[PDB]
């Protein structure tokens, strides 16, 4: 883990899972028997035994998504959480070396004491045994003792400020649901792809380019393509008029749409509502993507609409990858698949949030909202994930 | 932690001693009387309910109509998922140009 | 009255299933004629239902949690003021 920042040293460590219970191998093979289980029960007719099935796995994708919090990261949230800027870690970033050192610290680096100041009052004191037992070997009393009340006496200190947040994970730890994690809730969290493309997206934002970044995503300047085959007569059902009578949309509903209408879509407009199957990589494939610029938010809420699957040892692939490759600011989409009702609970909700809020409204704020919509809050409520820089209304 | 159970008080105040030789009326009672009239005695032997559960109302005394009326005496979530609505459908579908070189 | 119904687990968890089914059927039921941006009526029954939590074990609070949502919708959930507070203190009893 690297915490980057301006003006900021860069605070790296390590966090083994393998000396724990839940190794990071038990998570992700986890998912995958979930996935599994979703797929096997996909086909089943009964009522009674399918909705046995779905209340099973949520259960389960709940537990994994405290998994993470609470064996992965460890007593390396802070690190996650808007580090406290303001100038009150300065007080221990050099109290508890003085005698940590003398302790048994090996290393006795000076940023890891202040990147975890914010929330004081949110530490935990098992928090801060780890944060002291790691900080601190040798001479087991002063080694938690003093972090420990160091910690306590700097409790319920400040109040956070407003710093959105970039994750970047790798090719098998993108899949995990990192956004629901119990300490990024409340923050607004996206996912890029490295960190090449966070500055690129300066240089674009300075020379006058990619304009949903400096206006903000017009409310009359949206495309939807709903139902491109006669398949799905529930979505068509609930959202017919909501779409329609959206004031400035067009959208195409029943024939698939001709690839010219598409490429204008994400090219002439600011935002790309799409309710279907996959990510419609039937009537646009990532190589007309590429082949144009994009100027629009994409909201694509189909299964795995944002999943860039690992088809063996090979990086990640899908869409998005080629989304963000055009200038595409936010990408909205589904890492697992989903099923009619839920995920148009969720659309339904994120949308009334957003829409409804007015002008300059974070889009992360809304989804962090419309998560709790969907009846299984963690299989159909948990999928959604952000690629990009923050967007909003103007 | 030696539980010694060592308490300073191992005496009694004389205050308390003349406090408790004084004020007796706290160690009596009153009398508990038994039932004082026959139907009083009858309704303690049938009112338990017990014998209300296992007698009739209608007073029968011969044991032939007693035994007439006592030998009548004899000794998941599936229901709730039947409520759930019907099973849904997966969002799935489950199924350069070369140029013109300028010619020589 | 939730005392009596001890946790044999003898099909006990079906009974008090069916009850709260019961119970949020009953507050349910009408409609507020004021207005449907109102309270349903008879939501304040779900504080006595409250008491009839415990006896459900975790997968079936989350079932009963689940059929609650087939009443409840987003709106009303996020809708967070006094003559809530009842739904507020059932919904927290079922999690």
């Amino acid at each position: 883990l690297t915490r980057l920042e301006k003006d900021s040293p860069p605070v790296s460590v390590q966090i083994p899972t393998g000396q724990n219970k839940l190794h990071l191998r038990s998570v992700l093979n986890e998912f995958d028997a979930i996935q599994k289980a979703q797929k096997e029960n996909s086909s089943c007719t009964d009522k009674r035994e399918w909705w046995t099935g779905r209340l099973a796995l949520d259960h389960r994708m709940e537990v994994l998504i405290a998994s993470l919090e609470k064996s992965v990261l460890g007593c390396w949230k802070g690190l996650l959480l808007p580090s406290s800027e303001e100038p009150g870690p300065a007080q221990e970033a050099s109290r508890l070396q003085e005698l940590l050192q003398d302790c048994g610290w090996k290393y006795p680096d000076r940023t890891l004491l202040k990147i975890m100041l914010s929330g004081a009052g949110a530490l935990t004191p098992q928090d801060i045994q780890a944060l002291a037992y790691g900080l601190c070997p040798t001479q087991p009393e002063r080694a938690q003792e003093l972090l420990n009340e160091a910690v306590g006496r700097l409790q319920g200190l400040t109040v956070p400020s407003n710093s959105h947040l970039v994750l970047v994970l790798d090719k098998d730890l993108q899949k995990l649901p990192w956004e629901s994690m119990p300490s990024l809730q409340a923050l607004p969290v996206t996912r890029l792809p490295s960190f090449r493309f966070l500055l690129s997206y300066s240089i674009i934002k300075e020379y006058g380019a990619s304009p949903v970044l400096s206006q903000g995503v017009d409310p009359r300047s949206t495309f939807y393509v709903l139902n491109p085959h006669n398949n799905l007569s529930s979505t068509e059902e609930q959202f017919r008029a909501n779409f329609s009578s959206e004031a400035g949309w067009r959208g195409v509903v029943g024939e698939v749409p001709r690839p010219e209408q598409v490429q204008e879509a994400l090219t002439k407009h600011d935002l790309y509502i799409y309710a279907g199957h996959g990510a419609g990589a039937r009537f646009l494939d990532g190589q007309a993507v590429l082949r144009l610029s994009c100027r629009a938010v994409a909201l694509l809420f189909g299964s795995s609409s944002a999943a860039l699957a690992v088809h063996g040892n090979l990086e990640g692939a899908g869409i998005v990858l080629k989304y963000i490759m055009a200038g595409c600011p936010l990408f909205l989409g589904n890492l697992w698949d989903v099923t009619d009702r839920d995920i148009d609970r969720y659309t339904e909700a994120l949308l009334q949030g957003w829409l409804g809020a007015g002008p300059g409204a974070p889009l992360l704020y809304y989804v962090n909202q419309a998560r709790q919509a969907p009846r299984l809050k963690y299989l159909i409520g948990a999928a959604p994930i952000a690629y990009g820089l923050p967007v909003s209304l103007r | 932690k030696r539980k010694l159970i060592v308490d300073s008080v191992k005496e009694l105040d004389s205050k308390t001693i003349r406090a408790q030789l004084s004020d007796y009326s706290d160690i009596v009672t009153t009398l508990d009387l038994a039932p004082p009239t026959k139907k009083l005695m009858m309704w303690k032997e049938t009112g338990g309910v017990e014998k209300l559960f296992s007698l009739p109302a209608q007073p029968l005394w011969n044991n032939r109509l007693l035994k007439l009326f006592t030998r009548c005496l004899t000794p998941n979530l599936d229901e709730f998922l039947k409520e759930f609505e019907n099973p849904e459908v997966p969002r799935e579908d489950q199924q350069e140009e070369p140029s013109r070189l300028q010619e020589s | 009255f939730a005392l009596t119904f001890g946790l044999d687990q003898l099909k006990t968890r079906e009974a008090i299933a069916m009850l709260h089914k019961d119970g949020i059927e009953f507050a349910f039921k009408e409609p507020n004629p004021q207005g449907e941006s109102h309270p349903p009526l008879n939501l304040a029954f779900l504080d006595i239902l409250s008491e009839f939590s415990s006896k459900l074990l975790r997968q079936d609070k989350r079932t009963v949690y689940v059929y609650l949502e087939k009443f409840m919708t987003f709106q009303m959930s996020l809708r967070r003021e006094d003559v809530w507070l009842p739904l507020m203190s059932y919904r927290n009893s079922l999690l």
